[PDB]
This record gives C-alpha cells, sequence and structure tokens, in this order.
C-alpha cells in the first residue's frame, strides 16, 4: 500500500480546493445581485478566424445596441433569442438568463390553479371517459414505465359531440384531476384586428407550454374557425391553424405537455387532425339519453334537499332530445325557484317546470 | 520562443522604490522582486509587480530566502483585484 | 495467512481508489468556474457601420444609436476585413477594433437553424427499396420519411410550408414565389418540401371566388416555372397530400412528377420492418408471433399502427402488468384497427 500512500496527498489538494473557492464562488453573490435593467438578446454566431468565433447580438430597452460574445455560467436552456436576461451596470455582461413569456392580455388569459367539479359528478359515461381518465393519469404518474414499454402518449385528443353536453365542465372536471395548471383558451380569440396576431398566441401557448411546469390546456369551440375554405377570414386561421399543426408535426421534441380540444360539431371536418401529436384520440360523445341526463341531473342535485318520491319516470319523459347543460340548467333553476316556493325541500313539478321555463 | 519584450517603467520605479524604502541600514543587496506580466501572447508585457523580503549570507553564496505563503497571498489578492495579469517570473537589482 | 492480506490490502486499495472519481469530476467544473470568471472581462464593446473610408488606415464609422465617429486601426487585424461594407465592433475606450460583426436576418438565423437530429431514421422507413408526389392512400409516413432524409442530411432545412401562401393583402404572391425560387435558384443545392398541397391544390372546377383565383394564379406562376420558360433539373420538390383525387390533373402532368411513390404496407417484408422498428423498445412475454399481426393488417397506417400497437400496450398497462403478451396485441390491434376501419371514410 506504498503506493497509494500518494492519494492522500491529492485528496488534501482537493479539500483544500474546496476550501478555497468559498471566496471567489462567494463573490458571486455580490456581483450577479441584481440586473438593474432588460436587454433583449438575439443569437448570431460569429467566427473569428483557441481562438474560437462566438459571439452575440445585444439590444437595450432604451434602444442602444452594443457588442459582446456569448458569455456566462453552463448555458442549456440559454443561446435563444428571448428577453429578461442578467446585466451589470455597464459593463453589459450576461448573468442570469430567464424566459420572458409582455403581452399579459395573451398570458393571463386563464389563471386557473384548480377547478372545485371532479370526476365522480356525472353517471353513465364510465365506458367513454375512463380512456381520457386513464390517458391522463398514467402519463402523469407511470412516467417511468414510459421507458420499459417504449410508450409515448399523444398530445391530441378530440373531444368532439352535440353542444351543451357539458364537455368544457367535464374536461376541467377531468383537469381537476390531473392536479396540473389548468388553462383555458377559446376558438374566437385568435381572430384579432391587427395581422400576425395568431402566431403571437400560439407560439405564447406553446410558450407557457413548453417553459413552464407540466400544466393542462383545454381549448373549445375550435369547430367555430376549423373551417377549411377553398380573400377570407378562416384562410387566415389556415395560417394560423396550419401553424399550429406544424408546431405539432414537425416538433419531435413535443413530448411535453399535452392539448386537449374539444369542437361543438363535426360537419367541417379538418382532414389534417390525423397524427399521433395530433387529434387522433377520436371518441365519439354523443347526446345522453333520458337514463344519463337523470344521472348526471341526479349526481349533480345530490346536494339539493331532494324528495326521496322521484321515479324519474314523468323528468324521463320530458327529457326528450336533451343535453347535459340543459339539465344542468334545469337543476339550477330548480334550486332559484324552489327557494321562493316555500318549500325548502325540491317538489317534483319544479323539474317539468323548469324544463318549459328555460326551454 | 520569446522574440521580444515589453517592459513598463512602472516596475522600474518600483526599484526605486525599492531603493527608498530600505531605511538606511546598510545592507542595499540583491532585493529580489516578483515581476509580473502576460505570458499569454507571444510578447511579454510587464504591467506591474511586488516584492518579497530576500536576505542571502555575506560569506556562502548559496544562501537565499523566498516565501510561498507571502506569494500566493500577494498574487492571490492581486489577481481578485486583477485577474488579467499572472505570474511570470522575478528580477534582481544586483549587478553581477 | 499471507495470501489473504494481499487480496485484503487490494480492497482497501480499491475502496482508496474509488472515492477519487466523485471529486475529480467535478474540480473541473469548479475550475471552469474561475476561467468564466477570467472569460467575462472583455467587457465594454461596441458596434458600428463602414459606409466611406478615405484613409487606409483610418476611416468612419456608423453607430447603430445614430451618431457617427472615426476609428484607427488595430496592429493585429489587417486590411483584409477592413474594406468598407462590413459591419465591424467598437470599443468605448481609444475607440479600437477587435473584432467585425457579420450580419445575418434576424429572421435568417430562424430560416437557416432549424434542424433535426437523428441518422438511424434514413433506415428506420421500412422495406421501402423533378418533383416527387406523395400521396395519401391508407398509409401514412409521408412526414416521417420527408423528415428522416431531411433530417439525415438535407443539405439544408428549406421546409415550404403550405399556410405561407395565404397573403392576406393584394394577391401578389409572385414575389415570394420568384423570391423564393430565386433563393433556390441562387443557391446551388437545394431541396423543397411541399406538405398538405391539398388545401391550396384546389380543381378549380366551377366559377372561383377572388380567394381561389389567386391560389390558382400562384399555380399559374408554378406552370410557368415548372414547363414555362425556366428548367428545374437540380432542384427537387417534394408534393405531399392527403387524398389523391383532387390534385390538379393539370399539375399532373408526368412532366414534373416523374414517379409516384404510393405510401403504404403492402409488402409482407415492409410491414413487418416497420413493426420491429416500432416495436423496439416494447418488452414483450417470450411468445413472439409477428406473423399474425402483419397478416390480419391490411392496408393501414404506419405511425397509426404504432399509435394501434402502442395503444393496445396501454390496453395492457391497464392491467398494470410489466409483461405484455402478444394476445392484447392480436385482440387490440384487431379491434382498434376495425374501429379505424370504421373512421377511415
Amino acid at each position: 500500500k506504498i503506493m497509494k500512500s500518494e492519494v492522500l496527498r491529492v485528496t488534501h489538494e482537493l479539500q483544500a480546493m474546496k476550501d478555497k473557492i468559498k471566496e471567489n464562488s462567494e463573490k458571486i453573490k455580490v456581483n450577479k445581485t441584481l440586473p438593474y435593467l432588460v436587454s433583449n438578446v438575439i443569437e448570431l454566431l460569429d467566427v473569428d478566424p483557441q481562438r474560437k468565433g462566438k459571439c452575440a447580438v445585444i439590444k437595450t430597452s432604451t434602444r442602444q445596441t452594443y457588442f459582446l460574445p456569448v458569455i456566462g455560467l453552463v448555458d442549456a436552456e440559454k443561446l435563444k433569442p428571448g428577453d429578461l436576461v442578467g446585466v451589470n451596470k455597464d459593463s453589459y455582461l450576461i448573468l442570469e438568463t430567464l424566459p420572458t413569456e409582455y403581452d399579459s392580455r395573451v398570458k393571463a388569459m386563464e389563471v386557473d390553479e384548480r377547478p372545485t367539479e371532479q370526476y365522480s359528478d356525472i353517471g353513465g359515461l364510465d365506458k367513454q371517459i375512463q380512456e381520457l381518465v386513464e390517458a391522463i393519469v398514467l402519463p402523469m404518474n407511470h412516467k417511468e414505465k414510459f421507458e420499459n414499454l417504449g410508450i409515448q402518449p399523444p398530445k391530441g385528443v378530440l373531444m368532439y359531440g352535440p353542444p351543451g353536453t357539458g364537455k368544457t365542465l367535464l374536461a376541467r372536471a377531468c383537469a381537476a384531476q390531473t392536479k396540473a395548471t389548468f388553462l383555458k383558451l377559446a376558438g374566437p380569440q385568435l381572430v384579432q384586428m391587427f395581422i400576425g396576431d395568431g402566431a403571437k398566441l400560439v407560439r405564447d401557448a406553446f410558450a407557457l407550454a413548453k417553459e413552464k411546469a407540466p400544466s393542462i390546456i383545454f381549448i373549445d369551440e375550435l369547430d367555430a374557425i376549423g373551417t377549411k375554405r377553398f380573400k377570407a377570414g378562416d384562410r387566415e386561421v389556415q395560417r394560423t391553424m396550419l401553424e399550429l399543426l406544424n408546431q405539432l408535426d414537425g416538433f419531435q421534441p413535443n413530448t411535453q405537455v399535452k392539448v386537449i380540444a374539444a369542437t361543438n360539431r363535426v360537419d367541417i371536418l379538418d382532414p389534417a387532425l390525423l397524427r399521433s401529436g395530433r387529434l387522433d384520440r377520436k371518441i365519439e360523445f354523443p347526446m345522453p339519453n333520458e337514463e344519463a341526463r337523470a344521472r348526471i341531473m341526479q349526481i349533480h342535485s345530490r346536494k339539493m334537499n331532494v324528495s326521496p318520491d322521484v321515479n324519474y319516470e314523468e323528468l324521463a319523459r320530458c327529457t326528450d332530445d336533451f343535453n347535459g347543460a340543459q339539465c344542468k340548467a334545469v337543476c339550477v333553476e330548480a334550486g332559484m325557484i324552489a327557494l321562493r316556493r316555500g318549500a325548502t325541500e325540491l317538489t317534483h313539478e319544479d323539474y317539468m317546470e323548469g324544463i318549459l321555463e328555460v326551454q | 520562443a520569446v522574440q521580444k519584450v515589453v517592459v513598463h517603467p512602472l516596475v522600474l520605479l518600483s526599484v526605486v522604490d525599492h531603493f527608498n524604502r530600505i531605511g538606511k541600514v546598510g545592507n542595499q543587496k540583491r532585493v529580489v522582486g516578483v515581476l509580473l506580466g502576460s505570458w499569454q501572447k507571444k510578447v511579454l508585457d510587464v504591467s506591474n509587480s511586488f516584492a518579497v523580503p530576500f536576505d542571502e549570507d555575506d560569506k556562502d553564496d548559496s544562501v537565499w530566502f523566498l516565501d510561498h505563503d507571502y506569494l500566493e497571498n500577494m498574487y492571490g489578492m492581486f489577481k481578485k483585484v486583477n485577474a488579467r495579469e499572472r505570474i511570470v517570473g522575478w528580477y534582481h537589482t544586483g549587478p553581477k | 495467512d499471507y495470501r489473504k492480506k494481499l487480496l485484503e490490502h487490494k480492497e482497501i486499495d480499491g475502496r482508496l481508489k474509488e472515492l477519487r472519481e466523485q471529486l475529480k469530476e467535478l474540480t473541473k467544473q469548479y475550475e471552469k468556474s474561475e476561467n468564466d470568471l477570467k472569460a467575462l472581462q472583455s467587457v465594454g464593446q461596441i458596434v458600428g457601420e463602414v459606409l466611406k473610408q478615405l484613409t487606409e488606415e483610418k476611416f468612419i464609422v456608423k453607430a447603430t444609436n445614430g451618431p457617427r465617429y472615426v476609428v484607427g486601426c488595430r496592429r493585429q487585424l489587417d486590411k483584409s476585413k477592413l474594406k468598407p461594407g462590413t459591419r465591424v465592433a467598437l470599443d468605448m475606450t481609444t475607440l479600437t477594433i477587435m473584432r467585425y460583426l457579420p450580419r445575418e436576418v434576424d429572421p435568417l438565423v430562424y430560416n437557416m437553424s432549424h434542424e433535426d437530429p437523428g441518422n438511424v431514421s434514413y433506415s428506420e422507413i421500412g422495406g421501402l427499396s423533378k418533383g416527387c408526389l406523395l400521396y395519401g392512400p391508407p398509409g401514412t409516413g409521408k412526414t416521417l420519411l420527408a423528415r428522416a432524409v431531411a433530417s439525415q442530411l438535407d443539405c439544408n432545412f428549406l421546409k415550404v410550408v403550405s399556410s405561407s401562401i395565404v397573403d392576406k393583402y393584394i394577391g401578389e404572391s409572385a414575389r415570394l414565389i420568384r423570391e423564393m425560387f430565386n433563393y433556390a435558384r441562387d443557391h446551388q443545392p437545394c431541396i423543397i418540401f411541399m406538405d398538405e398541397i391539398d388545401a391550396i391544390g384546389g380543381r378549380r372546377f366551377s366559377e372561383g371566388t377572388s380567394a381561389d383565383r389567386e391560389i390558382q394564379r400562384t399555380l399559374m406562376e408554378l406552370l410557368n416555372q415548372m414547363d414555362g420558360f425556366d428548367t428545374l433539373h437540380r432542384v427537387k420538390m417534394i408534393m405531399a397530400t392527403n387524398r389523391p383525387d383532387t390534385l390538379d390533373p393539370a399539375l399532373l402532368r408526368p412532366g414534373r412528377l416523374d414517379r409516384k411513390i404510393h405510401i403504404d404496407l403492402p409488402n409482407e417484408q415492409a410491414r413487418l420492418d416497420i413493426l420491429k422498428i416500432h416495436a423496439g423498445p416494447i418488452t414483450k412475454h417470450g411468445e413472439i408471433d409477428y406473423e399474425a399481426i402483419v397478416k390480419l393488417s391490411d392496408g393501414f397506417n404506419g405511425a397509426d399502427l404504432r399509435n394501434v400497437c402502442t395503444e393496445a400496450g396501454m390496453f395492457a398497462i391497464r392491467a398494470d402488468h410489466d409483461f405484455v403478451v402478444q394476445e392484447d396485441f392480436m385482440k387490440a390491434v384487431r379491434k382498434v384497427a376495425d374501429s379505424k376501419k370504421l373512421e377511415s371514410k
């Protein structure tokens, strides 16, 4: 072991390095304390002919352009043309780069942490919603098994069906089970007065989904803008829409946060919406029958003082060709006039009274 | 390797300081100073320097006294205030 | 007694030599920290532009902020890059010149940077041995192949999206056809991809409106630049689409689309090969039988065959079993594939 006795000197040199890094590593806090302004960064690779070529183009907020090479600490997500970077007083170095995404009108579209309703509020849809509950639970907790089996979850799910079916509140009810950040988005929000806004809205959605933590982005009324016209505004929605499809077709690192979509009608079905990353999950959600409407109305009305003498035959007969949110409006209306009816217990005539009241 | 060097008068005026801070003791030997410069480029450029207490023996010439802690502390603080210049060599004021 | 002390001391020396790798690896990064701290000392540089040069040594610079200045020449650089018309960089002190600044489009970096890695994709396309038509029979993979060779080399990333010919304003897209195709004629190597051409492939059977007439007019420029007075011997275009029925029979002339590649899974060796490349990272039981999956599958989509096989792997993960037998593959690829035949209208 006489040859291995020189390792002690090496360990003393290494622990001496750990003892001497406290000062030069300690000045990091006083030199990198606070970047006082914000400057935009534009990446431009240079060539010196070590003597290697590496530079970048800087733009300050006060419209002043300067010169500086790519410097700072170890960069992994950096080197992108972004803003909100660290800079000292006048030397103009890059110390702390953080993405900005400002235009809060699109950033703070729907800031929802988590909803209140859950998946246990409906009745008679487990045979078709269980695939979605799996498709949102197993891709969140079973990422470890995705390498043993080589499975990549789909990013486009088509939640299509007739309107008024409560698909929005049901997908949100599953978003409560996702436990991630819920972010709504409306179809008619892409159509703006100025040009090129849809690119900023789409790249903003993938800026918060790509940049931010694992979240949930549910959109609705996509059929209202998914028109395949052959000037025209829906062709501009073909520029923004086909741009989004290009970001769901040309991006292999799109294994991040999913994009859930729902269409209230399948009359104008875009044929280009068929792909593993695109809207491949096509589970048909028809109009619930009087049995299913009595189920979702019973579980949605399990909190009010409902009379126990309900055979569901009269309401099952009156509810003809109705939808989910319509029976939800009947439940809410019954909870509205049942107060002024004097009797605190919900009666049986209030069902047809609400049906003929709002419809 | 190196064709020419560049020496600023600041180090020689620091030798004027070597002759100033003597204190009239009667030794005036070859005080050795730690020469600093830029060895990165092919040409050598001396910016500034400092000194280290250096004393020899009267009879025996092989006696020489240097310091490692003072060199690492003065070089450490000087590198902390200015990291663009590092150690290159030394120099003595003796004519022989 | 003596023979065991050599192995024991070899074990003490082993656990003594196995602790250096936990430090000597991160000490390189710790020293790299001070290397960067010494690399951030080159600060205080500004930019400028050169318009008129009077003296060969000292010329006039034009700063971005608006005020103009004059600078000198540094002893290190030479007169090669000092010629006018090249954007350079300046210093706040003495207005010296460290190096130049090559111009680029703010957008030219985006148009010349998007790149896709992966070199095995060229050999992962399955058993598949001046224009190419990628039409849409019951089989997909039009993007995995174009992005497979495009991911291999492609010599560029000149992707042409069918949504870039919108032209919300007056339909003068001829400036973009001649501009981009003029870039194709300028750069000696060029590969053009035309994905989802069915949207801009209107058959103009009836009287088209102003929105259709401008797109068909861009098709008239395509005629004038394919069979007009301009050859395309060196450039190549890849017309990808979805339905091989409305593909502009005026454009279906064999003068442009030499060959037709029906992207399908006809051959049993192609379906078996694509099944094996998609069945790579999946683990299964010892009972393996691919001839039933390949035999029962008739005229399906490749990537959607991956979605049906992985859909059977999730049908098998519903019962949270680590091993996946091929029974759920035959019955789940069977039933789910029959649902794809139901939704194949």
